[PDB]
Order: C-alpha cells, then sequence, then structure tokens
C-alpha cells in the first residue's frame, strides 16, 4: 500500500 | 484533470504530496499542480 513516504 | 495514474494521499511529514503512480508503481514526493 502507498502512503506516507518521508523516510524514503 | 491530473494523471489517472495517481494515488492520492498527503505526506503529513514534510508537507509533500505523495502521489503514487500505480502504472510503474512509485510514490512521488511531489505536487504536480504546485512547487512545494
Amino acid at each position: 500500500i502507498p502512503e506516507t513516504p518521508p523516510p524514503g | 484533470k491530473l494523471p489517472p495514474g495517481w494515488e492520492k494521499r498527503m505526506s503529513r511529514s514534510s508537507g509533500r504530496v505523495y502521489y503514487f503512480n500505480h502504472i510503474t508503481n512509485a510514490s512521488q514526493w511531489e505536487r504536480p499542480s504546485g512547487n512545494s
């Protein structure tokens, strides 16, 4: 599932 | 009126649209309708 990229 | 390949959720962290193109399947940090 795609959500919430910040670390990458 | 944006790309139908879009997966729409906001990045609550830095203030980014993580807008994920489920064609190749990748999440963009980006906003295509803005700059930041």
